[PDB]
């Protein structure tokens, strides 16, 4: 809270006005690092939290593994995505629709990029997941880094990069929620309209791709 | 004869054309010639040194192994990589030859000419299409009943003990940042490229562009 | 080695190793199967394997004695002079200097990476609310100065005495008779406003006092 | 009054300097534009040549050469700094914010042939020229005196204030600036 006064050449009194302290410390967190660090640590925080609940969650990537158990891989997915719907939203906390899920085995059903398939027939949507593949790409994660509760970085890792994807399928989700096959399929050729079309989504809450460059050299976009 | 060193170089190498190659910069063409020393003097791994010295244009009577020299071949590689936990397919091996063979094939110099491409030699005589991926198609989905559903541990669960969780977090400050990212996300889904393994359909820089423009928004919309 | 095709593998190896030479430099080309092959070679070739392990030397800054006998070293020239034609410009340590630097010049770590993504990082702040511009002017350290200025207009040199009344006078017709003070009030309500938020965008905060005396212009 | 008469007629005269040589900007302030690397220049180097012969008539033509940087990140930025010059070795090299100009020029502002005026856009014009104004008083300074005193004024602006040159006066009657007032409320 703060006023302010100013004069002129002539005699004739002044202009006066307040101004408002608050928007001036809220700008300089905005911009506090440390601040943004905290937000996505407690975003990573909170999920690994519902993880614990989550029948307190076993560990990652054998469980993944090994064919054991289709029950909590498709838990897994369950919980993870009504998390994210829940963080761009909790205004809408949930979706009703029940269905069952398919694991796929073989590299003959490869989609190049998109591992987890959303589809619907009959009313029935419905979702599929080639595991090998998966299970390949959670594997072997060096993270070098060079450059009491077993909690270590490691699995955590992996723990975070599933949400990466698991957002890039909740987009396509959405996407045919709103507007169905049609635009779904005519979408998930390219991911190039997502944008174009979201432009209306001044959603309160941002997405994790907050380091905000993920670039390589310029050779070979060539004409 | 530092055989000691000249594996560590190896194994280096290993990874770096195989997979998960955090590393940088682990090119280094006396490196290599030591790593080939080394397979000589792998007298057991013979058998690989001379597949791996035929990388050249010709190759045909390529080694034609029994499965049975290929299963001991696979031990020797898993033996020397001392990470086991997975048996890769051959072909990924032959790919790094059909690298090596791209290393072999050049007078390249001074110039930084960064490799800068995933290789095309995973080939099988055939040809692949983005809108052709719609008939690779979900016949098989169609032809498979998904496996089950449940209700247990049913619906909407909700967050535990705030201070609990700054409990946990604190263990999560040490750890350094977006070098996590840098690891896992930039080489593991740049390598996805691997799905190309089918056919090799080309990959398309042009969605991958995407990134840059739908991330913006959040800072150019507040 | 069985394999190697050695008589084959040794002329290659030799034709390669001439670049070396002032008169061959491999016709400016190579393929790396070339050089690797040279090594095997020697290796398989103990009057010169020796040399070849000393050669080590080449790329190692550490590998062992240089001294050896006379005779030691006729041992090595030798096995060069048996390995080249050695028509003339006789063998000599000032060739195996020579030798050495081009190998220095050859193996000088030629890339042969492919792909890696790169990332930024783009938030200035760091913990200091107290930062005063004055070391946030030693952090900027005129770096900026490392960067090329680029060149003014280039007109030359004037002063634009433009004495009017075909337009002027006109403008004059437009007296606007608005409260000019008002206006300069919003200026400055505007211009502190500009120094207020790139204070909070850096951090820093300052004593009003040094504002109002930066204000502080007009007496008598 | 005659004060107010000599302020817009002063006004008129920034205008008819406004006039200027090339003026070519379709735009009023090419600053709305990254592409732009003359004009700016142009724009500075006359109005900075309009002030100083203000100051005094004495001059026969402004010193020709002179060199710049855009700047236009939070690294370059300078907080209370829009605008900087140098004439190092006696070279003028100067450089200015594009986004932290724009981005205040351009903000909400109070509202209580045609060829017809608009006052807030016109005071866009004054508001610059306040800035250059800042910026000069340091100029003028480092003009004949050193670095240390410089340097040090960059920060004590008070320095350079409550002390003459001449006079009080020193002909600053015969600047704009000197006809405002102005404090910072409790």
């Amino acid at each position: 809270k703060v006023r302010t006064v100013t004069e002129i050449v002539n005699s004739d009194e002044k202009i006066q006005k307040t101004y408002e302290l608050a928007e001036f410390d809220l700008k300089n967190l905005s911009s506090l690092e440390s601040y943004e660090t905290l937000k996505i640590k407690l975003a990573l925080s909170k999920y690994m939290a519902m993880l614990s609940t989550l029948e307190m969650t076993q560990p990652l990537l054998e469980i993944f593994r090994n064919k054991a158990d289709t029950r909590q891989i498709a838990a897994v997915v369950f919980s993870t995505l009504a998390f994210i719907h829940n963080r761009f939203h909790p205004l809408v906390t949930n979706f009703t629709n029940k269905m069952e899920f398919v694991v796929t085995e073989t590299n003959d059903t490869s989609i190049p990029g998109e591992p987890i398939l959303f589809t619907e027939n009959e009313g029935v949507l419905l979702c599929s997941v080639d595991r090998p593949s998966i299970v390949k790409m959670l594997s072997r994660e060096f993270d070098t880094e060079a450059l009491d509760f077993s909690i270590t970085e490691v699995e955590a890792t992996q723990y975070l990069t599933l949400l990466l994807t698991v957002e890039h399928a909740y987009l396509h989700y959405y996407i045919f929620k709103n507007y169905g096959v049609f635009e779904y399929c005519k979408s998930l050729t390219d991911h190039s309209l997502f944008t174009n079309k979201l432009r209306s989504t001044m959603s309160t809450k941002t997405s994790n791709l907050l380091l905000s460059k993920f670039k390589f050299t310029i050779e070979d976009f060539d004409k | 004869i530092n055989m000691r060193r000249y594996r560590n170089a190896a194994r280096k190498l290993i990874h770096h054309y195989s997979l998960n190659s955090t590393s940088s910069t682990e090119y280094k063409i006396s490196d290599v010639v030591m790593t080939m020393i080394f397979l000589l003097r792998s007298e057991k791994y013979h058998s690989l040194f001379k597949l791996l010295e035929t990388t050249f244009d010709d190759y045909t009577c390529r080694p034609q192994m029994t499965q049975v020299q290929t299963d001991t071949l696979l031990d020797a590689v898993r033996s020397l990589l001392e990470m086991p936990s997975t048996t890769i397919d051959l072909t990924t091996v032959d790919i790094m030859r059909s690298s090596f063979a791209r290393c072999f094939n050049s007078p390249i110099m001074r110039y930084a000419k960064i490799v800068l491409l995933q290789n095309v030699a995973l080939q099988r005589d055939k040809r692949t299409t983005l809108e052709e991926l719609l008939i690779e198609r979900g016949e098989k989905i169609q032809m498979l009943q998904p496996q089950q559903y449940i209700n247990s541990g049913t619906e909407i669960p909700f967050c535990d003990d705030a201070e609990f969780l700054n409990r946990l977090l604190k263990h999560i400050d040490p750890y350094p940042l977006s070098r996590m990212y840098y690891n896992a996300a930039n080489t593991m889904f740049y390598t996805t490229m691997e799905n190309y393994a089918v056919s090799n359909c080309k990959f398309n820089i042009e969605d991958y562009n995407n990134i840059f423009k739908v991330m913006e928004n959040i800072r150019k919309h507040s």
